[PDB]
């Protein structure tokens, strides 16, 4: 999933 | 010919593997452009592109060979590079799975 689109993942 | 379709259609289900899982899930489904908020997708990115529809295609006997399936997973890529700034994760994720798709794609079987 993204912490913040496209980013920063979180997964 | 078929053979060279099955050589696609490995890479594929490779792609699609929990071995790459950690950097293929921002490809396994269009870009919902709505949902994470990019309101310029669509303006930018004219021709989309991800691994459900190439494996859609795949299923539906779609590519007639393998530089047309390559095509499709080169313009996944492509659109990537094009919209993101190449510090975001999701250019680092794509680089890294491109980097998977290169490497086999090259082992054709001739």
């Amino acid at each position: 999933w993204w912490i913040i689109p496209k980013v920063k993942k979180g997964c | 010919s078929s053979e060279q379709l099955k050589h696609c259609n490995g890479i594929l289900k490779e792609l699609l593997s929990k071995k790459h899982a950690a950097y293929a899930w921002p490809f396994y489904k269009p870009v919902d452009a709505s949902a994470l908020g990019l309101h310029d997708y669509h303006d930018i990115i004219k021709h989309p592109m991800d691994l459900s529809t190439v494996k859609r295609k795949m299923e539906n006997r779609d590519y007639r060979d393998a530089q047309e399936f390559a095509a499709d997973v080169r313009l996944m890529f492509s659109n990537c590079y094009k919209y993101n700034p190449p510090d975001h994760d999701v250019v680092a994720m794509a680089r890294k799975l491109q980097d998977v798709f290169e490497f086999r794609y090259a082992k054709m079987p001739d």
